[PDB]
């Protein structure tokens, strides 16, 4: 388990402009922003990821929050190796008192090797408990 | 046993046709599988993942006032392309492929005798492709 620090963000402001019909000026270079933040990182590490396609409150909001989901699922990669040989995007719950993960978790990969000699083993990459 | 004739009890061994007379017989059957520990546990596990490719080990002899034609002709014969039929003088007939064969043959300390340590491995046909 591997929970850095180097590939989050507090504050993620979405700025644009507005592809509509009709709309221009201030409507469609001005007022298009939003600012989505993530209560969990820490102190202030801000960013600006810009918006390409008719931005919208709720569009900018949205492309935020899936960089917010992304730089989240980022920041505590779990690869466990398993014995044996449904997953893709399966939760589970998940036990490892010694770095003390007592949560539920979503598989982001899934590997299987095999080996005639010693192998047979599954790799998950699994997603965050934010 | 008491009246055990070894001869009449031992098959004389032979590779791809040139027969000859054998001093030793192994094998190395087997059946290989993983071993799984997990971390932090009283509990193991173990898959069983197939089988252990079967290899034979044998010492020829000669002790013949020829044995250095009889050993140049087995020579010529295990140096030959391909994998051939190998009778096992404990296991009967496999069809084997030779993998080593160590010629000792000394003069000043043991003139008239040749050795010769094999090594054939279980060599079984496929199927040109992808079988």
């Amino acid at each position: 388990a591997e929970q850095s620090e180097d590939q989050a963000n507090s504050q993620i402001t979405v700025k644009g402009h507005r592809t509509q019909k009709g709309v221009w000026g201030n409507d469609a270079i001005v007022q298009p922003v939003q600012t989505v933040a993530d209560s969990w990182v820490g102190a202030n590490i801000p960013l600006t990821i810009q918006h390409y396609g008719d931005a919208t409150n709720e569009g900018l909001q949205r492309r935020a929050k899936f960089e917010a989901d992304r730089r989240a699922a980022e920041s505590k990669s779990v690869s466990v190796t398993v014995f044996h040989v449904w997953d893709i995007g399966t939760v589970h719950y998940v036990e490892i008192p010694p770095e003390g993960i007592f949560d539920v978790l979503e598989c982001v990969s899934l590997t299987y090797t095999v080996d005639a000699k010693s192998t047979l083993e599954t790799k998950l990459e699994l997603a965050p408990p934010p | 046993g008491p009246c055990y004739n070894p001869d009449a009890e031992y098959l004389p061994a032979s590779f791809k046709g040139f027969s000859f007379d054998a001093d030793s017989s192994d094998s190395d059957h087997g059946r290989n599988g993983a071993e799984a520990e997990f971390v932090f546990g009283e509990r193991t596990g173990y898959a069983d993942l197939g089988i252990k490719i079967k290899s034979y080990q044998l010492r020829a002899r000669f002790q013949t006032n020829d044995h250095i034609a009889q050993t140049n002709a087995f020579i010529a014969v295990l140096e030959s392309p391909g994998p051939g039929l190998l009778v096992h003088p404990t296991r009967g007939t496999v069809f084997a492929a030779c993998r080593s064969a160590r010629v000792t043959d000394s003069k000043v300390d043991a003139a008239g005798v040749t050795y010769v340590e094999l090594d054939f491995v279980e060599a079984n046909s496929v199927l040109s492709g992808f079988g």
